[PDB]
C-alpha cells in the first residue's frame, strides 16, 4: 500500500521504459548500501555498463532512493561515477551508469600495501570531487573505500550517493544518523548538527585503511565502535613510523575531533602531501588482474 | 563487508 504509493512516485522521476530491452548478461557483481550491482552488455555496442538494483522493499528509508536520481540529473563530474538513465523495474529501481572495470578502493586496500605516491593520488581525485560536492551543499556520508571505484587505467571516482543529503542557507545541518559505523564522523554519532566536514573525517578513516588494511576498531562489534569513537582522543596508525611526516600532518588535518577545526576540502587540495600524487598509471598494478 | 547503518 505505501509501497504502491512509492513505486508510483518513484515512477515520475525515473525514464521511462525498461532496460532490459536493449540490456543482455546481467551477471552479478557486488553488493554494496542499497542494493546489487551487476554488469551488463549493450546489446547494438557489445560495450559494458554497471546496472545498480535497489529494491524498494529493502529499504531502511526509501526516500533516501530519490539521492539517486537528484545526484544523476545535477552533480557529473571527473571523479564521479556518471549514471546515465534510471528506471522502476516491478518492486525495484535500477540505475545504468558507468562501469568501473578496476573495482573498488577495498579490494586494493585488503590485499597488497599502497604506497604513498598512489594514496596521494587517491586522496588527490577524492578531494576534487569533495571540493566540488561541498560547495554545492552536497555531503556523501558514506565515504570509505568500498565507496571509491576505478577504471582499468588507475582513475578514482566517487560512487554510493543513496546516504547523501544537501545542505543551504535555509537546511545549515544535517541531523541523520547515517553512514557506516567505522566511518561515520564523530559529531555525527553524537547526534549534533552537522556538514559536510563529517565526509573529512571519513576520509581520514580511508587513509588509515590505506595505510594499514582497516579502518579503527575493526574488530569491535559496529556499536561498540561508534561508542569508541564518540568518546577517544582520534583514533591511530596502527604504525606511525609507515607513513612519512608530510602523510602524518596530512590525516592530522583530518582526523580532528572538532569540526570547526577540521580542514575542508578546498583546504586540503593545497596541502603539500598531495604533491606526491602520482597519475592513474601509477594506481593500475594494485588492481587485481595486474599484481601478481 | 560492514554494512551502512540507516
Amino acid at each position: 500500500v505505501s509501497h504502491e504509493q512509492f513505486r508510483a512516485a518513484l515512477q515520475l522521476v525515473v525514464d521511462p521504459g525498461d532496460p532490459r530491452s536493449y540490456l543482455d548478461n546481467f551477471i552479478k557483481i557486488g553488493e554494496g548500501s542499497t542494493g546489487i550491482v551487476c554488469i551488463a552488455t549493450v546489446r547494438s555496442s557489445g560495450k559494458l555498463v554497471a546496472v545498480k538494483k535497489m529494491d524498494l522493499r529493502k529499504q531502511q528509508r526509501r526516500e533516501l532512493l530519490f539521492n539517486e536520481v537528484v545526484i544523476m540529473r545535477d552533480y557529473q563530474h571527473e571523479n564521479v561515477v556518471e549514471m546515465y538513465n534510471s528506471y522502476l523495474v516491478g518492486d525495484e529501481l535500477w540505475v545504468v551508469m558507468e562501469f568501473l572495470e578496476g573495482g573498488a578502493l577495498t579490494d586494493i586496500v585488503t590485499h597488497t600495501r599502497m604506497n604513498e605516491e598512489q594514496i596521494a593520488a587517491v586522496c588527490l581525485a577524492v578531494l576534487q570531487a569533495l571540493s566540488v560536492l561541498h560547495a554545492q551543499g552536497v555531503i556523501h556520508r558514506d565515504i570509505k573505500s568500498d565507496s571509491i571505484l576505478l577504471t582499468h587505467d588507475g582513475r578514482v571516482k566517487l560512487s554510493d550517493f543513496g546516504f547523501c543529503a544537501q545542505v543551504s542557507k535555509e537546511v545549515p545541518r544535517r541531523k541523520s544518523l547515517v553512514g557506516t559505523p567505522y566511518w561515520m564522523a564523530p559529531e555525527l554519532i553524537s547526534r549534533l548538527p552537522y556538514g559536510p566536514e563529517v565526509d573529512i573525517w571519513s576520509l581520514g578513516i580511508m587513509v588509515i585503511e590505506m595505510v594499514d588494511g582497516e579502518p579503527p576498531y575493526f574488530n569491535e562489534p559496529p556499536l561498540k565502535a561508534m561508542k569508541m569513537i564518540r568518546d577517544n582522543l582520534p583514533p591511530r596508525l596502527k604504525n606511525l613510523h609507515k607513513v612519512s611526516p608530510s602523510l602524518k600532518g596530512f590525516l592530522d588535518r583530518l582526523l580532528v575531533r572538532d569540526p570547526a577545526q577540521r580542514a575542508t576540502a578546498a583546504e586540503l587540495l593545497k596541502h603539500p602531501f598531495l604533491a606526491k600524487a602520482g597519475p592513474p598509471a601509477s594506481i593500475v598494478p594494485l588492481m587485481r588482474q595486474n599484481r601478481t | 563487508r560492514p554494512k551502512p547503518l540507516v
